[PDB]
DNA sequence: ATCAATATCCACCTGCAGATTCTACCAAAAGTGTATTTGGAAACTGCTCCATCAAAAGGCATGTTCAGCTGAATTCAGCTGAACATGCCTTTTGATGGAGCAGTTTCCAAATACACTTTTGGTAGAATCTGCAGGTGGATATTGAT
DNA sequence: ATCAATATCCACCTGCAGATTCTACCAAAAGTGTATTTGGAAACTGCTCCATCAAAAGGCATGTTCAGCTGAATTCAGCTGAACATGCCTTTTGATGGAGCAGTTTCCAAATACACTTTTGGTAGAATCTGCAGGTGGATATTGAT
């Protein structure tokens, strides 16, 4: 049976989404998210939120995100190693300025 | 048939690889996916303190995209794309 | 002729350390501080009221840049404290 | 009769307001603003002043120094945070060696 | 007699009056000189044209002829200058450059 | 009722540099959000310039120091070229 | 001689010391006096501009403070 | 005879710099880099400079130095090493924006 | 452990350079009163646009199994970098000369703001136009097994 | 290497959603005259900073030796990825009410402008405090050979 060795799939999924602007958050999850994060704010009165703000914000977020994830890789090849791993993610942080 | 009482697991594991190879990244460890929601959860708390304190200055209750543009200027990101 | 806060950063000292003194050095970097934080507060404040389209800052500007420019505590402190002396103004 | 005086504070009322007619940030200034102003620097600069002069202390000095406010500043959370990209000259660093470097 | 706009005595595709306008109403200083909006409307416009030259060609590379954020994008981040200035600057669906890092292939 | 942008400056000047290629509104809406950014950095380090010289008034002296203290290298280059050149073609 | 030659070893390592670092390589001094190089040259690049721009020809300590303000540094004490 | 192990007058003296607030780069050769650099960028015409305006150049530079030995450090120790390097350095301006 | 070697800590001391206090007289800001101008809140108001509820329907997520690949742990040899000594050389300190260059006042032309109407040019729908999305297939390229 | 399985690449197509073009009314740029400002030129201070020249003074460059650190090599258990099977959850048009948000008026409390008397904050000297540096010695502490 026909079979691909583990890493081939990966890279071909990193030319795939690099290649790709979608969002990769689905859009209901991450905006109850997001409305639930604002009703902590307000206690309790609770907003509406516009269309674009919703996605505005989920595109400040992922861009976020995988930027931060081309960081941490950075310090992940710098301890000679292929896995991302949480320590990585915590130390790019750090060097940022956001948790230094 | 396991179902969802955090909001922030409704960021799926497949999402957070996807976010992750956009990123680069070949090989993931399995305690990623917990680390980045926690990430990403204090980064939308931040900038979600900060837009919907413009919009309750502006004596409104629906937060507008240029809130949420306002709010990421302060904490030093550029948005482009929705000043419109 | 040239204008600096020397006077009322030491007559704060004097209020939270009255048997302490600061040496000239320190106090430029007092003086910078104040004019990084007043320079911090102002522009934000001047921001907030451009978005709304309004042409006077007022102290409800004021409290809402201290309240997206300082952190958590400070920034409770300082609202409590501002909003303290301009009641206490109000009363004439 | 000062501005100052019937707001309480140290930090010159009519001087801020000056500084924000001034300063090009708005045609209009407000009458509290410069009050709640000064009274934000103030408290600002009391606990900065509160902290720097506790570290004076632990140094057994009677003189706040620039090191006395950098260390202030770094091992207080939220100052450190809100002055994060803030060098003081002559102020040098909190001491902090990685525990991985200390022998046995 | 008849009226030309300042940017036609300018040379210009740019609003030179409404850059004056919004020169004198953004609080910046209480006086405005003369030729301070014709210089910024001119520097406005090349920056414009710059940006336009590379996201056509970038446009242009992936067999549009409609410039996308995209394109956009990958105008930004393809050049040294561009880059530096827009560091800090998230383009909505504008996606990262296509980028493996050397230990990562096959 | 209006709301101004610089759409049809924008789209004047991509007609001048690729006259057979168009533009998507979401294209243009950060073509709109970088032509806002590019003039309030100009601006604020123009007013910010002045202000630190005790003048009350922005030339095109404070806007070229502000491009080459804001643009990188060849950018900063030619932006003060253009803006010069259309200086001097106005003053006529 | 050469001017950034003059930052010599035990300096650097007196820096790296302040830093915490424990152990150098011997090509880190050629490294950080690239970095320095750097660095000088764009902050004084600056300087320079905000001192010509106000027809001085001595650069202030208010010329350097803005210089480091534009690349995102806020020195205090001037 | 007495002699001290690798690293423990190393530890040594990054208690004492980290305890003291001097300028580490003596002044003058810092001083004449500066210059130097300045008559470069100025391409012939030649600037003086404040007293304070080259101190205060010296206490930023060198506390740019001092905090990029910090952050390359925290990236030499995630490798598993002890020993800071050139492309710690080069990571750590790379992953802060600096380039 | 034992002890020797070396370093750092802590308590003193007292001047001297730096900090603090004090006297001053002065423009210079700050305060006050008054004579207006205005910006922004209150009060509707028409009207988008945001929330929600419908429940199919496909598009994805989830769970399990198994192959094979990685991060962690361990050893070890070569060599890089730390420690330590000396001697000279570059830096630091202090004064000195005086040139040039900031900083202050003071006119006045030139440049800007203001206020009055005149002309457009830019915006907003509505009416035309067309490039690309999403679906399909064939060819090429890449991968995995041997 | 071939040889088969599979995926990605790349171009076709057409209808429609989004883009471009088109038409008109008013906010707003332009014109002219006028009425404040300003920032600059000119002109004598005084700093301030550059150059210099010593000699005191510590710090840098050079050399030698060895500790122990880095980079290489090896193993393995558990972990991560690939592949496949179900079931749910996000997506997707529509509908509707209405909340809430722009758009307009109307003023009135509040801010601005001007011309007044006072109080304060900055500077230059100066007298007078003290805090702390630098130097000494002796008491614990730390490190390293054994």
């Amino acid at each position: 049976p026909h079979r691909y060795r583990p890493g081939t799939v990966a890279l071909r999924e990193i030319r795939r989404y690099q290649k790709s602007t979608e969002l990769l958050i689905r859009k209901l999850p991450f905006q109850r998210l997001v409305r639930e994060i604002c009703v902590k704010f307000t206690r309790g009165v609770d907003f509406n939120w516009q269309a674009q703000a919703l996605l505005a914000l989920q595109e400040a977020a992922e861009a976020f995100l995988v930027h931060l994830f081309e960081d941490a890789y950075l310090l992940t090849l710098h301890a000679k190693r292929v896995t991302i791993m949480p320590k990585d993610i915590q130390l790019a942080r750090r060097i940022r300025g956001e948790r230094a | 048939r396991k179902v969802l009482r955090d909001n922030i697991q409704g960021i799926t594991k497949p999402a957070i690889r996807r976010l992750a190879r956009r990123g680069g990244v070949k090989r993931i460890s399995g305690l990623i996916y917990e680390e980045t929601r926690g990430v990403l959860k204090v980064f939308l708390e931040n900038v979600i303190r900060d837009a919907v304190t413009y919009t309750e200055h502006a004596k409104r209750k629906t937060v507008t995209a240029m809130d949420v543009v306002y709010a990421l200027k302060r904490q030093g990101r550029t948005l482009y794309g929705f000043g419109g | 002729r040239k204008e600096s806060y020397s006077i009322y950063v030491y007559k704060v000292l004097k209020q939270v350390h009255p048997d302490t003194g600061i040496s000239s050095k320190a106090m430029g970097i007092m003086n910078s501080f104040v004019n990084d934080i007043f320079e911090r507060i102002a522009g934000e404040a001047s921001r907030l009221a451009h978005y709304n389209k309004r042409s006077t800052i007022t102290s409800r500007e004021i409290q809402t840049a201290v309240r997206l420019l300082l952190p958590g505590e400070l920034a409770k402190h300082a609202v409590s404290e501002g909003t303290k002396a301009v009641t206490k103004y109000t009363s004439a | 009769k000062t501005r100052s005086s019937r707001a309480g504070l140290q930090f010159p009322v009519g001087r801020v307001h000056r500084l924000l007619r001034k300063g090009n940030y708005s045609e209009r200034v407000g009458a509290g603003a410069p009050v709640y102003m000064a009274a934000v620097l103030e408290y600002m600069t009391a606990e900065i002043l509160e902290l720097a002069g506790n570290a004076a202390r632990d140094n057994k000095k009677t003189r706040i120094i620039p090191r006395h406010l950098q260390l202030a500043i770094r091992n207080d959370e939220e100052m450190n945070k809100l002055l994060g990209r803030v060098t003081i000259a002559q102020g040098g660093v909190l001491p902090n060696i990685q525990a991985v470097l200390l022998p046995k």
